[PDB]
RNA sequence: UUGCCUCCUAAAAUGUAACGGAGGCGCCCAAAGGUUCCCUCAACCUGGACGGCAAUCAGGUGUUGAGUGUAAGUGCACAAGGGAGCUUGACUGCGAGACGGACAUGUCGAGCAGGGACGAAAGUCGGGACUAGUGAUCCGGCACCUCUGAGUGGAAGGGG
RNA sequence: UUUCUUGCCGGAGGUAGAGCUACUGGAUGGCCGAUGGGCCCCACAGGGUUACUGACGUCAGCCAAACUCCGAAUGCCGGU
């Protein structure tokens, strides 16, 4: 799983969930890429998720580039217990997406093959997305 | 569990306290501050803690002296 | 040049084994420097096998 | 304790003048240093009480 | 109404030397010796502080003025070493007593070094200044050998107002430093 | 956990809550204070007896990434950073005009006089680059003062 | 009329946004190659090679309440 070596903050305040991506909004390392329609908290259990998702279907002869690291902390309260007494423990690790944003990128030979590895990632993500190329 | 933050220092109520074109009598506190964010300029003394106060009376005048920013005192016409 | 804290510098007179003299400063209070190397008369300064060893005992 | 108070007089009228701390490891002699005297209305030498 | 030995072969003979070699556009381009430096760094006083003063001793012996005294400007530990601590001796020496050492060491000193072999060439800096170390005190006639507790080295650097190795080489070279041949 | 100091939350004046997110303080310095004068780091490259990644020396590049007693922030290379000479203003009598604000507290202050320090002079100095290092009132102790003194002179006690 | 409202003029700011070869941290893939590591000459020395490892540097794509070379709209102070 893709975690920060160190992080100077541990207990950061929710990413932001507002407004279009201004950056990283086009294919720059492979020919495919999936690209972003929604906000979403992408977590490293789903980038992991998607990752050997695509690396099963395409087996071998390619490279999968990804292009968001999950270095934001949310935190999480032990359970059952009553609100108040400080903010929880560090739980999960996420990417704030934003729409435009591309988060995998990928190269392959066959057109064909490749978008249905891409379509085997998107159904591991919370969001909706769609496959984009290189090209206007 | 418990939380080992829950302090803080009184509000220090810094800042600007007269803006640019206020008429100002000698001696009144114009910003204050904690390093020189203003330095002294034109008819404007600086405090031990680094508050700037009028030398003179006039009008308050923001400039711009070698990159510093500075706060002066422009007299005013007699009446 | 500070007055005291120095050691005092005399003129000197160096001599060699080789008869070489010069004049020079020097700290030594006796102003009397002799020396039996110098400049003149160092080796470096003026430019001063198995199979062999095996014919000189057998040739 | 370590920075003790410490009142100087004045040598000349005995005047209690002033009231001050030093580190009286650093310092254990009694310090002297000149200040203004009122009573006298000049500076005189004072030493610690 | 005077000249050290050394000072007048440079004026009247190297410099010519110099100028027919080079060809230089300008007179004042000629390079000359501007300070000797020699600094003795007895680290061992980071806990024996009785060695700065035999250090001060020998220096102002074979130079003829009292040394400064150096301060570490930084703790370390593995030296046990405080920031604070007097740790160096070094003396500049200019004008006629720097002609009078250089010519003292290249006559008498140098020539007294145990299986001297010459010094190397290849120690300029660069911009054609020389630095060469000594690793005992004995050679130096001033020093009384009855009376050394220990041998205590230096470093002897010659700067140059040549702007390169090989300009600085040919003055000090005329000037009479034994060099190797590499 | 409870007072004080610094930052973020705090929505570009100020202020702003939570058992919100991070730290520090209950000192230290007779110089680490005052003044006059001088200086410029850190890091890196190259050369050099021990000596090494790094001790002290030399040359070069280097405008600030070092350093500011001590948290953090705002500052400081023009230095407030580094060094040196003398010194006690770490003053007495004061204080135009302001900041802050339930109140009590807290904070800044040019300038006048006395008697001084440094400086050729102009000038600067009422502690420390700045903001923590602290505790109302009562009651009582000590020193000093041209105050009072229960009939009067004293004294006790009480004032300043 | 000193209040408030609207127009205009004089002001300070560090939020939104953005940007980072502008700092402090996080961080994706190339390229380059210190650094260990293996091996061949074999001495432990000086060197020639390896499906290892990768500093520093560089090219391109990025991220931050307690990052900022930048930076609004509003709000606030004053004048008119
Ligand atoms: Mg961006
Ligand atoms: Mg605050
Ligand atoms: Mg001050
Ligand atoms: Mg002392
Ligand atoms: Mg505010
Ligand atoms: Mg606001
Ligand atoms: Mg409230
Ligand atoms: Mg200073
Ligand atoms: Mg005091
Ligand atoms: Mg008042
Ligand atoms: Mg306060
Ligand atoms: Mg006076
Ligand atoms: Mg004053
Ligand atoms: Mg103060
Ligand atoms: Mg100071
Ligand atoms: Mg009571
Ligand atoms: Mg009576
Ligand atoms: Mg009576
Ligand atoms: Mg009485
Ligand atoms: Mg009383
Ligand atoms: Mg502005
Ligand atoms: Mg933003
Ligand atoms: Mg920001
Ligand atoms: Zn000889
Ligand atoms: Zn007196």
């Amino acid at each position: 799983m893709l975690i920060p070596r160190k992080v100077k903050h541990r207990k950061q305040h929710h990413p932001e969930q507002r407004g279009i991506a201004s950056g990283g909004t086009s294919v720059s390392f492979g020919d495919y890429g999936i690209q972003a329609l929604e906000h979403a908290y992408i977590t490293n259990r789903q980038i992991e998720s998607a990752r050997i998702a695509i690396n099963r279907h395409i087996k071998r002869g390619g490279k999968v580039w990804i292009n968001i690291f999950p270095d934001r902390p949310l935190t999480k309260k032990p359970a059952e217990t009553r609100m108040g007494s400080g903010k929880g423990s560090p739980e999960w690790w996420v990417a704030n997406v934003k729409p435009g944003r591309v988060l995998f990128e990928l190269s392959y030979p066959d057109e064909k093959t490749a978008r249905d590895a891409l379509t085997r990632a998107i159904h591991k993500l919370p969001i909706k997305a769609r496959i984009v190329t290189r090209e206007e | 569990s418990s939380s080992r933050n829950g302090r803080d220092s009184a509000a220090q109520r810094l800042g600007v306290k007269r803006f640019g074109g206020q008429v100002v009598k000698a001696g009144e506190i114009l910003v204050r501050q904690r390093g020189t964010h203003f330095h002294p300029g034109v008819n404007v003394g600086r405090g031990g803690d680094d508050t700037l106060f009028a030398l003179a009376p006039g009008a308050v005048e923001f400039g711009a002296k070698r990159g510093r920013k500075t706060v002066n005192i422009v007299p005013v016409a007699r009446p | 040049m500070k007055t005291g804290i120095h050691p005092e510098y005399v003129d000197t007179t160096v001599q060699c084994g080789c008869g070489h003299s010069f004049t020079t400063r020097s700290t030594k209070q006796s102003g009397t420097i002799v020396v039996e190397v110098c400049s003149q008369c160092h080796p470096f300064y003026t430019g001063k096998g198995r199979v062999a060893r095996f014919e000189k005992r057998y040739g | 304790d370590v920075r003790p108070k410490i009142t100087l007089a004045c040598e000349v009228c005995k005047h209690r003048n002033y009231i001050t701390k030093k580190n009286r490891r650093n310092d254990p002699d009694r310090l002297e240093i000149k200040k203004f005297c009122p009573n006298c209305g000049t500076h005189q030498p004072h030493k610690e009480s | 109404k005077a000249l050290p030995r050394l000072k007048q072969r440079y004026r009247e003979e190297i410099r010519e030397a110099l100028q027919q070699e080079f060809n230089y556009a300008n007179v004042m381009q000629i390079p000359g010796v501007v300070k000797v430096v020699v600094n003795m760094g007895v680290g061992d006083a980071a806990r024996d502080a009785k060695l700065i003063n035999g250090a001060i001793n020998d220096l102002a012996l074979i130079t003829g003025q009292k040394p400064e005294v150096r301060r570490a400007r930084k703790s370390i530990a593995q030296f046990k070493l405080r920031e604070g601590m007097p740790i160096g001796a070094r003396v500049t020496l200019r004008g006629d007593r720097m002609w009078e050492f250089l010519d003292r060491l290249i006559s008498i000193a140098l020539p007294r070094i145990r299986d001297f072999r010459g010094l190397s060439p290849k120690q300029f800096d660069g911009t054609g200044n020389y630095t060469f170390g000594l690793n005992e005190q004995s050679m130096f006639h001033e020093i009384d050998v009855d009376s050394i507790d220990r041998p205590r080295g230096m470093d002897i650097t010659v700067v140059t107002t040549a702007t390169n190795d090989a300009e600085g080489r040919a003055l000090l070279r005329a000037l009479g430093f034994p060099f190797k041949e590499n």
